[PDB]
């Protein structure tokens, strides 16, 4: 199927009409998700088939066709851009100068933007254009309001 | 079922909307991978 590099939706055809579960990213040769996006199933592009490669419910990440590939780090300091992705809706870029989550083994960064839950999966990138995590795994504050996790895997 | 469908491609855009705050929070991950705020 289609193995050009970019942003993807993930959609499924066992509910209501089509829907779009997720997003994810396409590089050299591997698709990156979230993992509550596909639950580790089987991706079809076209008439193609995408097994699953490698995954890990904590991280909540899972990598098709290959191992992750992904590898660049939010500096701690500049603005980055989320590449959203939402259902039905065209793909767009949003600036924001990412927040921490501060946890017993460290810190990494966060992206306080709201979308609907079907965005999840959609990269962050820094000004090279490299994605540095995925969205759409955080948390719900005080207001209401969603902070997602910039997450990423571990090229081996 | 599920399939993929290219939505774009991955570049940084000049002149993006800039919005959303930066906020500082302790926060708990689990073996299940979700997140919850430690108080
Ligand atoms: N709860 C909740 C969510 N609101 N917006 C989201 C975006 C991605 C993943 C989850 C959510």
């Amino acid at each position: 199927g289609e193995t050009t590099d970019g942003v993807y939706r993930v959609m499924t055809r066992r509910l209501l009409g089509s829907t779009q579960v997720g997003v994810g990213v396409m590089q050299e040769g591997v698709f990156h998700t979230m993992w509550h996006v596909t639950k580790g199933a089987a991706l079809r592009s076209g008439e193609g088939r995408l097994d699953p490669y490698w995954g890990d419910v904590k991280q909540d990440l899972v990598s098709y066709c290959g191992p992750w590939k992904l590898d660049a780090a939010w500096d701690g300091l500049s603005e980055v851009q989320l590449l959203a992705v939402p259902p039905g809706e065209r793909a767009k870029n949003i600036q924001t100068l990412p927040g921490i989550f501060k946890t017993k083994d460290g810190d990494i960064g966060a992206v306080a933007l709201d979308y609907p839950a079907g965005t999840s999966g959609s990269p962050i990138l820094d000004k090279c254009g490299r994605v540095i995590g995925l969205y759409g795994n955080g948390v719900v504050i005080k207001n209401g309001s969603y902070v997602s996790a910039i997450t990423q895997g571990k090229r081996e | 079922d599920m399939y993929i469908e290219r939505a774009g491609d991955i570049t940084w855009e000049k002149d993006a909307e800039v919005t959303g705050n930066s906020p500082r929070l302790d926060v708990a991950l689990d073996e299940s991978g979700d997140f919850s705020l430690v108080e």
